[PDB]
RNA sequence: CCGGUGAGGCGGGGGGGCGCUCGCUUCUGGCGCCAAGCGCCCGGCCGCGCGCCGGCCGGGCGCGACCCGCUCCGGGGACAG
């Protein structure tokens, strides 16, 4: 929960495909998003919430 | 053929030489103004100091404000040919530094106090 | 056997979502310091912009085979350097009254270095061959000079590198070099060199004046416009013909 | 000498050669800092006329000012 | 002039092939780096001895991880300013 913002945020952890490290981003959570869920991003990503 | 592994260009480390002056900035080094005689001003002969010397087996001196406890210990050792257990210092509400010099059990504070002249 | 069965292969799939990418060459994607980017972008601009023929003339430089012969001739007439002027002066001083030394003897022919000196002896029709560097940092130093050489009938050539031209003299750089006079041994070689030089610069100066140079787009834009032109041709390339 | 030719060239600023050179120089200078040391005089003839001499101890600086 | 980045794979070419297509990853709150393999060389020790032969120890280079390029990628643009 972000103070001053009604919409909740979601922390998503990726892996950088250049260095051995785990990147973390703070997206805006959409309806139906739950913890322990795989979310994809890219041109070939499927059409899911 | 040296490949740029990273996309960042940082400043290379160049050789830096150590200073080798042609002449010294000043002709001679400054003589120390905190010698073993300047640090110790005079022993304290107050009634409280007298009782401290007689009972706690310590010595009370008036010391320069710039002196450290190691300097006080070494100065007392060099001056009075004594070995010090510990030194407790304080700043009096007049600008002078007061130090309690605890003497080792081998030596007696009363004897050295008689030798230096205070009693 | 010489092969241990424990020796496996373990290949790496360098794809998307697989193990991390290898440390490839990234010279194209380096955030270079501002001066490197500036010195590359000024060359890019010189390629893009319509360079006037006065500056574009120095892009036409003498070829390697003629340049090496020119340097071979120039090395013979190098000016006196340090440690040699003093030796000559001492030789003349010790011979002041030793062998009846009047010292009128001779000054051997030498090269000419400065722009001022070369221009002065070109306006007087004293020079026979003039060599001009192409990479002077202010181009304004040598713009008029090819036109002046053509007007005065003095053959001129453009040589690669001001440092290379200035290595003939004993300094870092030199703008131009002029052959005021050469020894009788090398007069035929000089004549051949000036004959080869003046058939590329002096007699074609009108073309050089009319020859603008530039307006060359980058390979990305050129490739894009070529793709568009090929598509436009394909619109009517097999349907009609 | 070449200095007379350089001065006469610099008097014809409206010409294509001079305007091209001035535009390139202006872009290069605009890509630099507002005050930095220039190693050599861009206009040797003008510097000589103003009193500059090619000797050690003579320094020039390029300064950018808002119009 | 604006945005992103640790300015990390931009544009062309034929290499690669399951079939234009991609740098090959979508049933799950796992792991993933600092190369394996191949090939060409160098130095020291030892035996054959004709030694770029073999055994041990320690290293170098290339493919693996395609080639060439001129703006880092994009978005505006003779206009915003």
């Amino acid at each position: 929960h972000d103070p001053g913002r009604g919409a909740p945020l979601a922390k998503v952890v990726f892996r950088d495909p250049y260095r051995f490290k785990k990147r973390t981003e703070l997206f805006i959570a959409a309806e139906g998003i739950h913890t322990g869920q795989f979310v994809y991003c890219g041109k070939k990503a499927q059409l899911n919430i | 053929k040296k490949i740029r592994t990273s996309p960042t260009f940082r400043r290379p480390k160049t050789l830096r030489l150590r200073r080798q002056p042609k002449y010294p900035r000043k002709s001679a080094p400054r003589r120390n103004k905190l010698d073993h005689y300047a640090i110790i001003k005079f022993p304290l002969t107050t009634e409280s100091a007298m009782k401290k010397i007689e009972d706690n087996n310590t010595l009370v001196f008036i010391v320069d404000v710039k002196a450290n406890k190691h300097q006080i210990k070494q100065a007392v050792k060099k001056l009075y040919d004594i070995d010090v257990a510990k030194v407790n210092t304080l700043i009096r509400p007049d600008g002078e530094k007061k130090a309690y010099v605890r003497l080792a059990p081998d030596y007696d504070a009363l004897d050295v106090a008689n030798k230096i002249g205070i009693i | 056997k010489v092969v241990n069965p424990l020796f496996e292969k373990r290949p790496k799939n360098f794809g998307i979502g697989q193990d991390i990418q290898p440390k490839r060459d990234l010279t194209r994607f380096v955030k270079w310091p501002r001066y490197i980017r500036l010195q590359r972008q000024r060359a890019i601009l010189y390629k893009r912009l319509k360079v006037p023929p006065a500056i574009n003339q120095f892009t036409q430089v003498l070829d390697r085979q003629t340049a090496t012969q020119l340097l071979k001739l120039a090395h013979k007439y190098r000016p006196e350097t340090k440690q040699e002027k003093k030796q000559r002066l001492l030789a003349r001083a010790e011979k002041k009254a030793a062998g009846k030394g009047d010292v009128p003897t001779k000054r051997p022919p030498v090269l000419r270095a400065g722009v001022n000196t070369v221009t002065t002896l070109v306006e007087n029709k004293k020079a026979q061959l003039v060599v001009i560097a192409h990479d002077v940092d202010p181009i304004e130093l040598v713009v008029f000079l090819p036109a002046l050489c053509r007007k005065m009938g003095v053959p001129y050539c453009i040589l690669k590198g001001k440092a290379r031209l200035c290595r003939l003299v004993h300094r870092k750089t030199c703008t131009t070099v002029a052959f005021t006079q050469v020894n009788s041994e090398d007069k035929g070689a000089l004549a051949k060199l000036v004959e080869a030089i003046r058939t590329n610069y002096n007699d074609r100066y009108d073309e050089i004046r009319r020859h603008w140079g530039g307006n060359v787009l980058g390979p990305k834009s050129v490739a894009r416009i070529a793709k568009l032109e090929k598509a436009k041709a394909k619109e009517l390339a097999t349907k009609l013909g | 000498g070449a200095y007379k030719y350089i001065q006469e060239l610099w008097r014809k600023k409206q010409s294509d050669v001079m305007r091209f050179l001035l535009r390139v120089r202006c872009w290069q200078y605009r890509q630099l800092s507002a005050l930095h040391r220039a190693p050599r005089p861009t206009r040797p003839d003008k510097a000589r006329r103003l009193g500059y001499k090619a000797k050690q101890g003579y320094v020039i600086y390029r300064i950018r000012v808002r119009r």
